[PDB]
């Protein structure tokens, strides 16, 4: 295991499971499956694969080109996510909706879309909008709007840094003989504040006992004792003035004016020192509070 | 050898003491929180969070200043473990 | 609205015993808690035991799921015993 | 001497974990939190809070109890701190 | 019996017999039947299985997939319940219900229930709440109010976790020659406040009668004495002080002002202390009360 | 051997009563309830319930202390048993 | 209004005798009590008698279904005995 | 608003040891620092740390792009430790 | 003296910059500033700031640390200055 480090070497090993947010994927899946019904008037089957937790230029690196990009807002989280819309899907779904019975090979060689195209793109990707948001609203209720599209993973760059990790969500969908894909990315930063509830679901009747839970656990954690530490002063020494010190040596101190109060060295409060009852005490004059 | 010089931070600590979350955040102005260090005991001198020595206040030509009541030792730092 | 850390602990169980078995203690010597298998272990924070939750192994390492938070009525059926 | 036959109190310790006030905010309902601990390691058994022994989890006609593998020596009581 | 105990044991021994709850499972078999002749147009009979007090990861590891799962509230108890209709028994009700007679073989290759088979999910659900409620006023009146619908177990979740320990009761409905199950899975948690109520029921003129009762039971017991020991002092030392200690030793002890009187541990009041007729007494400042 | 720091916790009883639930609720604010220790009597010292010496209150210069009247006895033990 | 832990007890029977039989009482002495075969068992809450119940065998445990509560009546011809 | 120079540096990650090992060390020791491979290095502005960023080599240069920018909470988790 | 117990922070240092307030300000989300080092040099290796080795990086078991191949001499210090 002893070997050189070197740059570019991403081993970000951050293993979790999102449950939550795989329910949402499989809700967000159905909601689509029935507008897909809806617009194309032919009944897709929708197969939501493995969570690829990976950095963000290894997902684009698998990407297609050229390939539909959807920017999106995933309100109020800070940060924007994307809708991947494959060539076969956009392909398939541009065949059903002029006439084409889709029995055709389907031929994908590499071109833009096109306005009309751009226009389907927009037709499906509002329906999966909207299904993505009616599937998370069982969670967190969040607002989803369309940004732009494109058509490289350059012009996107969804993250600040392309090792930065990106949650991916891939969709198969299979109508009559015809396959497509498409995906769902979005950073891990948009799911950091909402981790700890995407790791677990197993809470169905939380509204007000959501409060009623955080209630008692503050009054039942306003229990517990603390470890006040009160650093007098601050010297500057040497080890060699360390290792020659002898008892009887008086070391010179600024004047301590102010007291600070802290608790496994995280600041506390502001005080001025004195005695009472023969004790050290110590009189608040300010907590430390941001 | 070489690490005669070694910058170290040395610290004082004026006291400790056994509260909790409630009064923790019940603390207002001007209030007044005991230690368990006695007035006139001296006090603990720490480096990096370690046991170093006990010192007391002392005044030094107007210049408060700690004067080194003892030098820790293994059996002492044992006892307060 | 403090952003002060605190050592949580689990707590396996109790027991109470006086200390004729605890000079017989020897290594492979038997010991039985006050808590049966299968009930949730105590999470208590800074020693302040709050909850109850079950036990389970992730990454091959230990966590605790927080099933319930106590009650005083709970708490103190504990503590007289 | 021996006054002797005195009651004392035995606790066993899963695992330990240092965190703080916003993320206990934040656990909620079902949330697990891992411990320091890695799964195997022998618990600690401590006596009104003070360990002198270590040992791991066994079940005896399901109850609660440690095999404990070593109990005397100060040597490590230095790092636990 | 010394073995290693490993996580995931849920060696949970639990055992009770809740004759309340399997009477009310009879009275709600009769309502369902009933109600089901009502709506088919078809006598059923129903047969209630032994109720299953099982962990909730093995009561959902028998679960047909796909099935029906209705979420259910038991107000005012805390948590919800839920209704499983298995595949076959829809499949028979909507068979009956659409024109077939039931004469041909049963076909269950594994389906999710489309709206019209949704309607008659809810139809037959809203029958059997209707008649789970009339069981249980007879013991304990209670609101039931339907959530929703979920096609599989982790849709649900309906514990804190998987092995959280849970009520469930079957009931083999057989109408001609086609047979099929449905269930009826509450937490323990739920019933938990009423346990008592549900292990015996041999109690049937208790209206007021309860209320005699209580009140003989309170002025009665009130006639029982205690063991009041007040703690004047605490004061901590070690075991080589206790050893080495002797008598005469005088123990330096922070000045109680209040003296806290307890039984059997118990804090019952908070007082002062005082001397009167030659004997220890205590002033009560204030009762230990939440 | 190693059991010679052990944390114990000391208690003194002030006194004991019997009395029943009527009265008990029927404590009010002012209310005074005698115990069965007579002024002067050496108060009992408990650890973890159990007999461990008699005390009295004496006055320490300001300070006032239990001094040890004497160490129980198992025949004394037997005799308040 | 009150969560505090009481002793209940269940009492077979009475028997009132000198120490006659007391004294010649040894392994296998046959002793009467008062209460005949089939009538419910006395509850006693601190040893106070509240109730009387029917004793039944459940998981091989002994237990009490308490049938009635007593009267004054019937309480102090109980007595007067 | 001034112009002036500030010797910005980047850090690779904290270590805290006693100087057992640091007497010990010698060419081609192996020494362990706090931060795991893969998270930011730290910004510090005359050694204020005040950022996170990833590491990068450009023409044969060493280079940190900034991720982020810290926050109160985070700076005192770091230096709580 | 032997006062040797006392832990020390140690620090590695990728880089070093010179670089004013204006361009401070530019520095925005991602932005890629070059170190004076050239890639390849060994790191500094700073105990409270104070320099005694330089080493290069390496990873041992996904932890960072540094290959040490010079320390001790102050032949050099003065030219770092």
């Amino acid at each position: 295991d002893i070997r050189p480090y070197d740059p570019n070497t991403q081993r970000r090993v951050v293993r979790e499971r999102l449950q939550a947010l795989e329910i949402i994927n499989e809700r967000f899946a159905r909601q689509f499956r029935m507008g897909l019904f809806n617009l194309l008037r032919r009944s897709p089957d929708i197969t939501v694969g493995a969570i690829r937790i990976q950095p963000y230029h290894e997902f684009a690196r698998n990407l297609p080109v050229p390939t539909n990009l959807n920017l999106i807002h995933l309100k109020p989280l800070r940060g924007t996510g994307l809708v991947v819309f494959s060539p076969s899907l956009v392909f398939i779904a541009v065949d059903n909706l002029f006439g084409g019975d889709g029995r055709f090979p389907t031929k994908v060689e590499g071109r833009e879309f096109t306005h009309t195209e751009q226009r389907v793109i927009n037709r499906m990707l509002k329906l999966a909008l909207e299904g993505y948001s009616d599937a998370w609203k069982a969670i967190n209720p969040l607002e989803v709007e369309y940004v732009r599209s494109e058509m490289q993973v350059k012009f996107t760059n969804i993250t600040t840094s392309p090792n930065d990790i990106v949650v991916n969500t891939p969709f198969h969908v299979e109508i009559g003989n015809l396959t497509g894909e498409f995906n769902i990315c979005l950073p891990f930063s948009m799911i950091e504040p909402l981790r700890e509830l995407l790791v677990n679901p197993p809470l169905e009747n939380s509204r007000h006992e959501d409060q009623n839970w955080r209630d008692n656990l503050v009054r039942q954690v306003q229990h517990s004792e603390l470890e006040l530490v009160a650093n007098f002063a601050d010297i500057p020494l040497r080890l060699s003035q360390i290792l020659k010190l002898k008892p009887g040596d008086v070391l010179p101190i600024e004047k301590p004016d102010r007291i600070i109060a802290h608790v496994d060295g995280v600041p506390v409060l502001t005080s001025q020192y004195g005695t009472v009852n023969g004790q050290y005490a110590l009189r608040v004059e300010h907590l430390i509070n941001p | 050898d070489l690490i005669m010089d070694i910058p170290v931070k040395l610290t004082v600590e004026l006291g400790r003491t056994r509260m909790t979350i409630k009064e923790l955040l019940r603390l207002t102005q001007g209030s007044v929180v005991a230690l368990d260090g006695l007035a006139g005991e001296p006090l603990d001198i720490l480096i990096n969070g370690y046991l170093i020595a006990q010192g007391e206040v002392v005044v030094v030509a107007d210049k408060y200043g700690v004067r080194i009541t003892d030098i820790i030792t293994p059996s002492e730092r044992m006892r307060r473990l």
